[PDB]
């Protein structure tokens, strides 16, 4: 009866495709034909943040848009004050292989993870001095690719074991395990309302999970390679996925289908990191060609190029106030980029 | 104001302490070499980690790291065994390693093609084009014990062994049959044909047949690492 | 029976996904239009903030 | 759309026969993806068999299929072909076509993995007499 | 008399030309890479500094020759002579010690010695070369003092005096050169020991090794040729009490030999410069 289930799966997939085709009344490029072009946007490196030894794999901005946490492959988590390019804390890490870092929205805890399979949560505002490992979360049978804090107590971590998870820091145990991805879950982003989160995997898919319920609401397909960068629209009703097919794609939750594909013939490298500006008009995508590209989101025009990194730009993040964009590369450098009037 | 001035002075003092610690860490980091152990499950890579963990000290959760001191030169070996069989995404964490020790079973003849395909994949990665591979053809004793005993001729797989002669260079061990040499160097020549028929001038493959003597293996790793360091110094000096 | 269970889980998830209310592309694209237009003035990367107010001067 | 690779062909064939396995791929630009053929023998793991590059210039095989089998890559029809000459009982296996991970690359790893996204369901080739 | 003078003049013109093309090539290629946002290694920074210093030296020597032929009046003002000598001593000191600093860079990054001092200096190559220049500033000062002492003594009391100052500056260039040659020999010794170790260990070769060997042979050839030529010049000045009436042109050609020949060797040795030279040769054809 396996053949019967396969036939039923094919029929349901065809039905969903037909529903999507019915819902595709027009193409986003048609509605955004009348938009005045964003113009050539040229932001400069306001501050270069040096001090890391090995490559920088992931960075996260704090809610105050001033402190940023950076993970390096040498085993270092540095909390930089972007305004004065001064390092506040330099946490040594047990396992040097770090691929994710998170700043708690409360600005108290810093998360890290990687090839050690463990999400290490570090308390910064301790009763005493120094920075110590507040908690270590184990239970993921794969490399931790992205970890994000919901509150000061709950953290969602996506791992290479084709699984995302929700952890209670105090309990130290998984509360809800999100399964259904076939490939390794690489990037994970939360909605502005921390109710749903969309996770991109290596199976050329993204999935919209409900945090409390624990079920995969929708699955978005369309990429031809690994979705290795995810980022919610500031509205919360769309997201952007960067893949190794050298394409970014704007998927939409309500229509449950792609809206538009940002790609160019010149670029053949995969996209490393994807971030939406505060207004959602700009998609800053990091590429393997040692530079970032700023696309228009509503149109598909390449608004700008953030050249200035020697190696691939591994991490990219816009601040909550949108005033700056930090791009960290494999050359042990993060650069803050800001636009000049 | 005064309070702001005191806060900025404190921030600069913390930054200075962090910079001192980072300078010390940089000294240690440049004093240690990164070795990534890759190979099949039948290959004895874990045996290698244990062999040099209890020979010069070592650290001792997924990654089985170890750190030792061979003639004052620090080495940081590590094996990633806690992950899944998909490796296109975490292998990228090892682009700056000094070397990749690829341990090959070299005694089963069934997974040898799988080993060659893995070697090709490692050799051709954009993130591993600049990384030299120290190839450790392990299980030489078993290779011999099967080659003399007959039973399963190697010619069944890899048909080119029918039209293969022992390389004129050669280096047979004191007591050894010519057939053992031919099989051994045929496997090594398959690996070197995979290595050389690709990017040159950025990374090299160092072949070594693993023996029961541990000191020879550690010496080969040390010598290969020294060659890699000298070659990367040549490249950074623009004399290559 | 692992394949049977995997296929059953796949078809159950696909059934959950199929009967999901879906809005036309035009309406949701217009929503993205409205969000981009309403919040365009407060985006510093799109419209650069004066150096007096920019903290990365 | 979804990455799909449907394989067709394969069946009971007497030893020493020939058979064409056709993998029709949809959902991606067939042109710029190195493509492999991988089989799985019963009671055994997945073994890479052949690979062909984007333009078709580079074709590589294993020892057991060095001269017997051939690989064709029709870009216009978005199809891959494995021609199977002088079949042997050692070839009784489930055959899959694998679009290896990244475009414009030949350094692709997870083609023989236990679980792999861009791999077809496959066709069962039995060479029972 | 006239024949040797004309021969030396033609040799001087050729040295001017090859120095100009070589050093302008180095400076232009590195500046092109810089303005185009390409890689800028420390070795090409030292190459830029060396090329600029060498082109300045070549300009100074050719201006000296222009003064001595096309306007032979300011050459004997007893003040322009001292001024030219002092500027040449300063620029040549900077250039020769920068070449020795490039040698120290190569030695401290490529050589593999087990001695504790070598490792201690190995991790501070920029500090080592900067300290080298700042220290050898004492050699610069003492050379300037000795040249000035000799010129004042001659003025108070010039072919023998010119010979003696030629000898003094030749010594002050021989010291950095001998240090650079000894350091190159130590690097070659490290190469030989490492090759012996890997031959015992078994290792394969390639085309890049062949190119590196060609570069090493070129550098050895240049060092030997310069050593024999400069020793010949020193012996000719010291011994030939005939005063060698045309000593000035010989001094100019010997002074300009280094900034041209060594720039050519550096072009042929550096991988980036070699690729640029091949590209330019292809573009010409
Ligand atoms: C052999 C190697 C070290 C090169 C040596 C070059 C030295 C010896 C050369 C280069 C520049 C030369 C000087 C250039 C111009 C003049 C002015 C003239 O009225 C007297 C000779 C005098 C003062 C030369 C003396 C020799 C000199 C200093
Ligand atoms: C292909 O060129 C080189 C290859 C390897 C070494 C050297 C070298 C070229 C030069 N050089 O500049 O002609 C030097 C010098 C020098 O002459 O400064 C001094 C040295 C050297 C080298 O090795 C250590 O000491
Ligand atoms: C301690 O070992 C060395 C010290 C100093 C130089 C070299 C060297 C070792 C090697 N090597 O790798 O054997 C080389 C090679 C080569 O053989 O690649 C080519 C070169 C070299 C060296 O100097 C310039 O050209």
């Amino acid at each position: 009866e396996l053949d019967q289930l396969r036939q039923e799966a094919e029929q349901l997939k065809n039905q969903i495709r037909d529903a999507r085709k019915a819902c595709a009344d027009a193409t986003l490029s048609q509605i955004t034909n009348n938009i005045d072009p964003v113009g050539r946007i040229q932001m400069r490196t306001r501050r270069t943040l040096r001090g890391h030894l090995a490559k920088i794999y992931a960075m996260h901005w704090g809610t105050d848009s001033r402190l940023l946490v950076s993970a390096s492959q040498d085993g270092k988590l540095i909390i930089w004050d972007s305004y004065t390019t001064n390092k506040v804390h330099a946490i040594p890490l047990r396992s040097s292989w770090v691929m994710t870092c998170a700043y708690a929205p409360s600005g108290n805890y810093v998360a890290c993870g990687g090839l050690d399979n463990i999400c290490s949560i570090y308390n910064l505002k301790t009763r005493e001095g120094n920075v110590r490992v507040s908690r270590e979360l184990a239970g993921h049978t794969g490399y931790l690719s992205c970890c994000r804090f919901l509150d000061d107590n709950q953290i969602v971590t996506s791992s290479g074991d084709t699984t995302c998870a929700l952890w209670d820091i105090e309990t130290g145990q998984q509360t809800t395990t999100f399964t259904g991805h076939t490939g390794d879950v690489m990037s994970l982003s939360l909605a502005p309302d921390t109710r749903l989160f969309v996770s991109g995997a290596c199976d050329a898919s993204a999935k919209l999970w409900d945090v409390r319920e624990g079920m995969c609401r929708q699955t978005f397909t369309g990429h031809e390679s690994d979705i290795n960068a995810i980022c919610f629209f500031p509205n919360g009703n769309a997201f952007a996925t960067g893949s190794d097919d050298a394409t970014c794609r704007l998927f939409d939750l309500r229509a449950d289908q792609e809206l538009m594909t940002y790609s160019h013939d010149n670029i053949i490298c995969g996209i490393t990191s994807v971030s939406f500006s505060k207004s959602g008009r700009l998609l800053l995508a990091g590429y393997d060609d040692f530079n970032c590209n700023v696309w228009d989101a509503l149109k598909a025009d390449r608004a700008g190029v953030l050249a200035g990194h020697d190696n691939r730009v591994s991490c990219l993040g816009v601040t909550d106030d949108g005033m700056a964009v930090a791009t960290g590369s494999w050359d042990s450098f993060l650069k803050i980029w800001n636009g000049s009037s | 104001t005064e309070d702001q001035r005191n806060e900025e002075k404190a921030q600069r003092e913390a930054n200075k302490k962090i910079e001192k610690q980072l300078q010390k860490d940089k000294q240690v980091y440049r004093a240690t070499h990164r070795l990534l152990l890759l190979g099949a499950d039948n290959s004895g890579k874990s045996t290698i980690v244990k062999q040099m963990r209890i020979l010069h000290g070592g650290s001792g959760s997924g990654i089985f790291e170890t750190k030792f001191q061979v003639d004052k030169v620090n080495f940081h070996m590590f094996d990633v065994g806690g992950q899944r069989d998909e490796r296109r995404k975490w292998i990228q964490c090892f682009n700056d390693v000094t070397a990749i020790i690829f341990v090959v079973d070299s005694s089963d003849y069934n997974r040898l093609q799988e080993a060659l395909n893995d070697f090709k994949s490692i050799w051709n990665n954009r993130w591993l084009r600049t990384i030299s591979v120290i190839l450790f053809l392990n299980k030489q004793d078993l290779l011999a014990e099967k080659v003399l005993a007959g039973k399963s001729k190697i010619e069944d797989y890899f048909p080119e062994f029918a039209r293969y002669t022992t390389p004129e260079d050669a280096t047979p061990e004191p007591g050894e049959d010519p057939r053992v040499t031919r099989a051994k160097y045929f496997i090594r020549d398959e690996f070197l044909r995979i290595s050389t028929a690709s990017g040159d001038g950025r990374h090299y493959c160092y072949p070594h047949f693993t023996c029961a003597v541990d000191t020879q293996n550690v010496k080969f790793v040390f010598d290969a690492v020294t060659d890699i360091i000298i070659k990367e110094n040549l490249k950074d000096c623009g004399l290559f | 029976t692992a394949s049977i269970a995997q296929a059953r889980k796949l078809v159950e998830q696909l059934k959950m996904e199929a009967n999901i209310d879906r809005i036309k592309v035009s309406k949701a694209a217009a929503d993205l239009m409205a969000y981009c237009e309403a919040h365009a003035k407060e985006d510093p990367l799109l419209t650069p903030v004066p150096a007096s107010e920019n903290p990365f001067r | 759309m979804q990455v799909q690779l449907q394989e067709s062909g394969g069946g009971l064939v007497q030893p020493g026969g020939s058979l064409r396995l056709s993998c029709a791929a949809s959902g991606f630009t067939f042109s710029n993806y190195k493509m492999n053929w991988v089989r799985q023998a019963p009671g055994k793991g997945l073994e890479w068999v052949s690979d062909i590059s984007q333009s078709g210039a580079s074709i590589s095989y294993t020892g057991s299929v060095k001269g017997r089998f051939t690989i064709s890559r029709d870009n216009a029809k978005n199809t891959l072909y494995l021609q199977m000459n002088s079949l042997k009982p050692e070839d009784t296996a489930v055959y899959y076509c694998a679009r290896c991970p990244a475009p414009f690359t030949r350094d692709c790893f997870d083609v023989t993995s236990t679980t792999y996204a861009y791999r077809g369901q496959g066709t069962q080739v039995t060479v029972s007499s | 008399g006239g024949v040797i003078k004309s021969i030396f003049t033609f040799v001087l013109i050729v040295e001017f030309i090859i120095g100009n093309l070589g050093n302008s090539f180095i400076a232009l290629v590195n500046c092109i890479d810089w303005v185009k946002g390409r890689k800028i290694s420390s070795v090409d920074r030292i190459l830029t500094a060396l090329a600029i210093s060498r082109i300045s030296l070549v300009w100074l020597i050719f201006g000296s020759w222009c003064v001595s032929v096309f306007f032979p009046a300011l050459f004997a003002t007893e003040k322009m002579f001292r001024m030219l000598t002092n500027i040449w001593t300063v620029i040549n000191h900077f250039s020769v010690w920068l070449a020795t600093g490039l040698g120290t860079f190569y030695f401290l990054k490529i050589a593999n010695f087990s001695n504790s001092i070598f490792l201690y200096l190995k991790w501070r190559v920029k500090k080592v070369v900067l300290v080298l220049l700042l220290v050898t500033s004492v050699f610069l000062f003492l050379n300037i003092a000795l040249i000035n002492i000799h010129i004042n003594a001659s003025i108070n009391g010039f072919t023998r005096f010119s010979s003696l100052i030629v000898l003094t500056s030749t010594v002050f260039i021989f010291i950095p050169f001998t240090l650079s040659l000894a350091m190159f020999l130590l690097l070659i010794f490290s190469m030989w020991k490492h090759r012996k170790k890997m031959q015992h260990t078994v290792k394969i070769s390639g085309d890049a090794s062949t190119k590196a060997h060609r570069g090493v042979k070129s550098v050895i050839t240049f060092f030997l040729l310069y050593a024999i030529f400069s020793l010949s010049f020193f012996i000719s000045v010291w011994t030939s009490e005939r005063l060698e009436e045309n000593l000035i042109i010989l001094s100019q050609v010997m002074g300009m030999a280094y900034p041209s020949c060594h720039s050519c060797v550096l072009i042929l040795g550096n991988k980036k410069l070699r690729q640029a030279s091949l590209s330019v040769l292809l573009w010409l054809r």
